[PDB]
């Protein structure tokens, strides 16, 4: 689980690095990158989905 | 069509009323939302251009 | 100057919203009529003085 944990946080914090450097005036931006990717019916886009 | 009340015009507000049929609901029951309730997350490939300071995501 | 004597009336719609009570109705797959439905905000946030 230790190796699986570091693999997940390293994947997330790397991508949030190059997501923070996009202008709001764009299709896939800071606020609306979760909605277009998700093709299901979750209650709220939070927790494990993001 | 016009309606009056208290010597002033009474206007209709809200949504557009439709002719509800028995078929219009049970076609969504026939549909069932048959999209298997499986959270399929699709990726976005980052694309670099002249500035490089700001990032741009593409669909494929 | 005859146009601007009598005060013209600005029709402001009544403020009502039920997203806070039932957050299940607002999810990741929203309904829109036009596909260019986020252009006006993306334009303003980029160039306010336009």
């Amino acid at each position: 689980l230790f190796y699986h944990s570091v693999a997940m946080i390293e994947s997330c914090y790397v991508e949030l690095g190059n997501v923070a450097r996009v202008s709001d005036s764009d299709a896939i931006n800071k606020y609306t990158f979760t909605e277009l990717s998700v093709q299901g019916r979750p209650v709220m886009n939070r927790g494990i989905i993001v | 069509a016009a309606m009056f009340s208290r010597n002033k015009p009474l206007y209709m507000t809200g949504g557009s009323v439709r002719t509800i049929a028995t078929g219009n609901y049970r076609d969504a029951a026939e549909r069932l939302r048959a999209m298997d309730e499986t959270l399929r997350l699709k990726p976005f490939k980052i694309t670099e251009k002249l500035d490089f300071r700001v990032a741009a995501y593409a669909i494929p | 100057s005859a146009w601007f004597i009598n005060a013209g009336m600005v029709n402001m719609p009544t403020l009502s919203c039920a997203n806070g009570y039932y957050p299940a109705l607002t999810n990741v797959n929203p309904y829109h009529r036009l596909d260019t439905w986020k252009d006006t905000l993306n334009h303003w946030v980029a160039y306010p003085d336009m």
